[PDB]
RNA sequence: CGCGGGGUGGAGCAGCCUGGUAGCUCGUCGGGCUCAUAACCCGAAGGUCGUCGGUUCAAAUCCGGCCCCCGCAACCA
RNA sequence: CACAUGUUCC
RNA sequence: CGCGGGGUGGAGCAGCCUGGUAGCUCGUCGGGCUCAUAACCCGAAGGUCGUCGGUUCAAAUCCGGCCCCCGCAACCA
RNA sequence: GUCUACGGCCAUACCACCCUGAACGCGCCCGAUCUCGUCUGAUCUCGGAAGCUAAGCAGGGUCGGGCCUGGUUAGUACUUGGAUGGGAGACCGCCUGGGAAUACCGGGUGCUGUAGGCUU
RNA sequence: GCCAGGUGGGGAGUUUGACUGGGGCGGUACACCUGUCAAACGGUAACGCAGGUGUCCUAAGGCGAGCUCAGGGAGGACAGAAACCUCCCGUGGAGCAGAAGGGCAAAAGCUCGCUUGAUCUUGAUUUUCAGUACGAAUACAGACCGUGAAAGCGGGGCCUCACGAUCCUUCUGACCUUUUGGGUUUUAAGCAGGAGGUGUCAGAAAAGUUACCACAGGGAUAACUGGCUUGUGGCGGCCAAGCGUUCAUAGCGACGUCGCUUUUUGAUCCUUCGAUGUCGGCUCUUCCUAUCAUUGUGAAGCAGAAUUCACCAAGCGUUG
RNA sequence: GCUCUGAAUGUCAAAGUGAAGAAAUUCAAUGAAGCGCGGGUAAACGGCGGGAGUAACUAUGACUCUCUUAAGGUAGCCAA
RNA sequence: AUUAGAGGUCUUGGGGCCGAAACGAUCUCAACCUAUUCUCAAACUUUAAAUGGGUAAGAAGCCCGGCUCGCUGGUGUGGAGCCGGGCGUGGAAUGCGAGUGCCUAGUGGGCCACUUUUGGUAAGCAGAACUGGCGCUGCGGGAUGAACCGAACGCCGGGU
């Protein structure tokens, strides 16, 4: 198989992404980042939970793949099959190297691309879940089952933003009241007071 | 559909060219070679003869380059000619030779080099070059600034140039582009150039329209009949016009009369109006929205 | 590369630009009575074998083409050498290539 | 190791700035340079000829020889524990009049002005620049209002 | 593991080095000969050169990764 | 100059 | 580097000499033949005579230089 | 007030659409005998002045795009120097100094040199 | 007898590169170039990374003029996804010999016209640098020329790479100097400028083998222990999808993840090359527990038997 | 490798030969053995193939096709 | 480089459906386009620090007056070079005497640490940048120790 994750744990090297120079990189084991009822509007899932990291380490694409399923599986039993929506907010882009041995030793030891990993900073969201507000403890347990699939420690925080928006939940409805936020399906378009005037006529009609 | 070419990112990267290039008025590839001076000359000005042709005028200026904007030392126009002797036809080849003469004579009269450097009084149309005279002040030297005009043989930017070199300026040039240089056998013919300088090609057009058709003649040379310019007095008109320039080429500015201080233009709007036009516009939208409902 | 068989260049003897004929330079036959050759043979004569180095590590797969100019004036009659950069193929007065014409 | 190319590592040193590519303004040419002017070097990529080396991009020197399109500069180059006053020939395009000198030339004007002036007054006025002193004793009026009390805020985990 | 060559109609091989534009034997199919089959005679079909992307006016050919197959080597204690 | 072979209940 | 002899129908080859004549064999194609591929025969299609220049009433031929191959002999940057 | 010629700075000057342009000017526009150049007088060259602001152009407008300039992001990010500071480490906190960038929210939308007109 | 040519490991002499995570094998990191590394001047290493070079060009050199590219949309007889024609949009998304980077829009691109500045000759300077060369390059100056109406531009390629000493040979240069006691004339030697090349690229003329081996040395340098490391090997946890008829955890346990251990092999080269005797077995001792048996016990999918799992525990055994 | 053959001969040294030149010198011709060409030879050194298909079920391949070299390992013998 | 839905139109199309058949219509599913949205870049970048690199802070400078020139020229123009004369409050802070020439040994195996940093799973590994150490160096402290912390040394008394 592959090496233990203790080996490629620290953000040791410069970011070495799959490019014109690093070719022949295997596909990342995580391919599906979003799942659940991702075709859901912004006004039925007000609650949003986070798994914010607390270390400057590298999370493998397999840990991202493994933790996704375990958080997905627990939310299926708890909140039905369509009572939530899960975003993995880390995309593995750093390529790790393997110095495969077959005797050469260390003469010309520039490794071959082994797999792909994801570098994460302190206080950065790893994986976030939107759902109905009454299923509060269901998510905070689901992310707890996801912490055991990652190295090191990370906190579980419930954001104050409405859904996956960047707008605070308390200010949300009053902005939808004065038509400051136009629901664009899974997201929402922020309308400023700066465009040409005719489109302001459009929204008010 | 198609990917929108002029999108927001297209303007974010866009680098405009120079203003005088954005209007098609300056060839900076040619201007750089024209107006800059060699650095071991140190503010020795590089005078250039700016000859410009329009639809109804010819502008011949002389200028040297400066960092705050190149400075006009002396100018001349085509419409200064009806003061001397040229009633109509102020854009033909014979008009250019006058303006180049009027520019050259006015300049040396301003540098006190009128009594010296007479030039070519009797117009002939061959190679003339004013060699400097020892002891006396050296001859003035400048360069032609053609611009974006295609410099083919007989172009009127070379006509005014001829008027200048006969006036006494030592402009380096040659006879490949004058009206009368043979293209195929590669030699000059001074007699043919004399015709165009004295406007004879127009007379041979007007004499061509006597036996052919009067109606087109009464439409092609309308102001020529309004000023009675027959093909018999044309050579002796410019010949008289050349004398009347070489005796008093000074310019006399019109009196700057007191203006009444008004505004035809339209004044720009203040912010308080723009911010209130939309406040009226927004109010007038909703108050027209409650009527129909 | 292709050079014309004639060129108008500076003639050292006639002191200005003049048409020259252009031919390729060739090694003359090594004389048997040069200084270095007479010295070399007096070293080889007798025993001891080879006494001077024989070069063997040939590395450059080319030469420098030289051009032997000739002044074509009936009284100048001066020749001079002129060299160009290294090239493998080289001909005198090859047919002048055309712009935009069908190729097959 | 590295290569000894002339332009090795000048991907951003000679590149034109953003939205400034193209033909160069003509006042960069019609600017004059006498002998002995404090002149600095800033290589310009658009003009390939007459370019200086990359070790002078930033260095400032003085002119000692002026040709048609170029000047000779006497610039200092540190080479392994010694300074060399070496002469380089650079075109005008890679050249600016350094303003690191004229503010002293401005100071010479007033120093010559305030020495002739106020001499007939019989007074002695300061000429040398003194560094920024400690500020003098002064009052602070706090009319009516009371200074607002500050407090360190509690912790709100923002993520 | 590193390196070397190879992959072209159903089969086995050219052509590749040196760019245009595809062959050889066999086999298959149809018609004939014979009572008949094979041989034999006539005529046709069948790949577009491992795969993908590049260079070039033009690429089986030149160049690059990938896929399969094979070989050499891998020694001194 | 060459030409191999054979389906058999009655 | 020196000497020799090669280069030519599509492959090969003759003719170059002691100059005005570019042909033969194989291969493609039509005919006649044979049960038949064949054998045999006839006809047509097939050549800047490696490249240039000199010189001739005429040069693939003679004279100089270049290019490719082969044989032997040479060998101080 | 403004324009033409030549410019400097090179978007506060650009781009899209709409409106109005007195006078001069710039243009459009009418023609090809001569000069010159094309397949073609469209362009280039040349000769003009019947018409016209329709356009170019100028001024203006747009809760305009861009650009320019501030605020905010933020004393955040990062960083010089210091410790027998913390932590298993990863990394963090403090002392001493310096200090950013998007999103977001504002303001702005050419200045000007020389010469010459027009408004006399 | 004396010369000449062939042959000649029978015999003689001598050589059989360097770099290098030991040497060999393989590479070329040995002369150069672009990006990066490189830590915002410059400089900066590794058998670091991604590439390139030993060329090509009578124009792909030099001027001047005229042009606008890629790509896309809408149109037009055959004509189609793609032939040609026209309009519109088009900041470069094209092109400029090549690697990459930089640069470039009335051009450095494309297309025409005329051409040889790719010529002749002093120095100064830059780059590598010892502040030596060679190469390459920049500013001039003196000539002779090209082009252009002219200002100007050009002494090769838009810039960064495409190359080479002494000695020798060869060719060109002059009404040249010397050739020996003088003169003439060949010849030869000089002076100057090119070329013939050393790629181990500041430049020897060079194949093996040694287990029959020798000497000088080296722990700067391998094969053994021992150290640091633990990839690998071994051993053990956490989460718990599932297996276990049913039932997550009696016993197991995927996807992941956290360690430990030095009884595996690696990596490394620190110690030893004026020597530490380098495989096993035999013999004999003691130690460790990650427990096979035995003593005492817990838990089972423990009815009894037999067998699993775990705890205290290395006292005593573990054979022919 | 070895050996045999030859003015039927391409190349080659000294010397001799001929010519040009004031002469050194140059050039041309001629020019041995050996090599090249052509035979012989393996109880001389040595060497002695690859890919598909095919038999009453299977397996197998006597036969077949093809590419191929100077020959393609025959008689024998074998995890010695 | 990359994730997700939205809104568009037949902009081409995949099987479709009443339609012979129609951008007539059908739910669509695709790409395509337009506003958005998640995540990145040693060999990407509009922006962009900290630290850092030049230069300047006078007497060799200023300001007058006049000559010389074959250079430069509309123009004793331009520039350069000469003379002559006049101006010291010495034109930032701090510190310190400098300049200069010969002759020249040893060395040219280095090693360690904070911070930055390349390869490597890592290493008391290999390779660099900056500064200081060790080597060449004792002393007090860290039990012990080439490098850590303090502090550098003539021989002694007192104090700290």
């Amino acid at each position: 198989g592959r090496r233990p994750a203790r080996c490629y744990r620290y953000c040791k090297n410069k970011p070495y992404p799959k490019s014109r120079f690093c070719r022949g990189v295997p596909d990342a084991k995580i391919r599906i980042f979003d799942l659940g009822r991702k075709k859901a509007k912004v006004d039925e899932f007000p609650l949003c939970g986070h798994m914010v990291s607390d270390e400057y380490e590298q999370l493998s694409s397999e840990a991202l793949e493994a933790a996704r399923i375990c958080a997905n599986k627990y939310m299926v039993k708890s909140c039905g099959k369509d009572g939530f929506h899960i975003r993995v907010r880390l995309h593995p882009f750093h390529v790790i190297r393997i110095n495969k041995m077959l005797q050469t030793g260390m003469r010309g030891a520039f490794g071959k691309p082994q797999g792909t990993v994801a570098r994460v900073h302190i206080g950065q969201v790893i994986m976030s879940i939107r759902t109905k507000l009454q299923n509060k403890e269901h998510v905070v347990e689901a992310l707890r089952r996801a912490k055991f699939k990652f190295p090191g420690r990370q906190k579980i925080h419930i954001s104050k933003k409405w859904g996956f928006t960047k707008f605070n939940a308390d200010e949300f409805e009053d902005m939808v009241a004065e038509k400051r936020l136009i629901p664009d399906g899974c997201g929402v378009k922020y309308i400023p007071n700066r465009g040409p005037l005719d489109k302001w006529r459009a929204l008010h009609s | 559909f198609v990917k929108v070419v002029k999108n927001k990112a297209y303007f974010k990267r866009y680098q405009v060219k120079f203003r005088r290039r954005r209007e098609g008025k300056t060839d900076y590839y040619a201007r750089k070679r024209l107006v800059i001076q060699d650095k071991n000359k140190y503010n020795t000005p590089k005078y250039r003869m700016i000859v410009r042709v329009t639809n109804r005028d010819i502008i011949c200026q002389i200028a040297y380059a400066r960092i705050e904007g190149d400075m006009i030392v002396c100018a001349a126009y085509a419409h200064e000619l009806p003061k001397y002797g040229v009633k109509v036809g102020l854009t033909n080849y014979a008009a250019a030779y006058c303006t180049g003469l009027l520019l050259a004579r006015r300049l040396l009269n301003r540098f006190g080099m009128d009594k010296i450097y007479e030039g070519q009084v009797e117009v002939t149309g061959d190679e003339y070059n004013v060699e400097s005279i020892d002891g006396q002040p050296g001859a003035f030297t400048c360069y032609l600034d053609a611009g974006l005009a295609r410099t083919t043989t007989g172009n009127k930017v070379f006509g005014a140039l001829k008027g200048a070199v006969d006036g006494g300026l030592s402009i380096p040039h040659s006879t490949k582009r004058f009206p009368g240089y043979d293209s195929e056998s590669k030699e000059f013919n001074a007699e043919v150039h004399r015709k165009h300088i004295m406007g004879q090609n127009v007379a041979d057009y007007m004499r061509y329209l006597m036996e052919e058709d009067e109606d087109a003649y009464k439409k092609q040379f309308s102001q020529y009949i309004k000023n009675n310019v027959t093909p018999d007095m044309m050579e002796e008109m410019y010949k008289k016009a050349h004398a009347a320039i070489r005796e008093n080429p000074v310019y006399e500015k019109k009196p700057k009369r007191e203006v009444k201080k008004k505004r035809w233009n339209r004044p720009k709007m203040s912010l308080a109006q723009k911010k209130d036009r939309v406040a009226q516009k927004k109010a007038s939208f909703l108050r027209a929205q409650e009527r129909a409902a | 590369v292709n050079v014309p068989k004639t060129r108008r260049t500076f003639c050292k003897k006639c002191g200005k630009h003049q048409p020259h004929k252009v031919t390729q330079y060739k090694k003359g036959k090594d004389s048997l009575y040069a200084q270095g050759k007479r010295r070399y043979d007096r070293k080889q004569s007798g025993y001891g074998g080879q006494t001077k180095p024989i070069f063997r590590k040939k590395a450059k797969t080319t030469k420098k083409i030289v051009l032997r100019l000739e002044c074509v004036e009936p009284n100048c009659r001066s020749k001079r050498m002129l060299a160009i950069k290294r090239c493998k193929h080289f001909e005198l007065g090859g047919d002048k290539k055309r712009k935009g014409q069908v190729i097959q | 190791t590295n290569t000894k190319g002339k332009r090795r590592g000048t991907r951003y040193m000679f590149s034109r700035p953003f939205r400034k590519h193209g033909v160069v303004p003509l006042a960069t040419y019609m600017r004059i340079y006498k002998k002995g002017d404090i002149v600095d070097i800033k290589g310009m990529g658009t003009v390939q000829k007459g370019m200086p080396h990359k070790c002078y991009h930033g260095k400032t020197g003085r002119v000692y020889n002026v040709t048609q399109h170029a000047v000779g500069i006497v610039v200092n180059k540190q080479v392994k524990g010694k300074i060399l006053a070496k002469r380089i020939n650079v075109r005008i395009e890679h050249i600016k009049h350094s303003k690191s000198r004229d503010s002293f030339l401005k100071r010479v004007k007033e120093n010559d002005q305030k020495k002739k002036e106020a001499k007939e007054k019989g007074t002695w006025v300061q000429l040398k620049r003194q560094p920024a002193p400690p500020r003098e004793a002064h009052f602070v009026r706090t009319n009516g209002k009371e200074p607002e009390l500050l407090e360190p805020i509690p912790y709100e985990f923002m993520a």
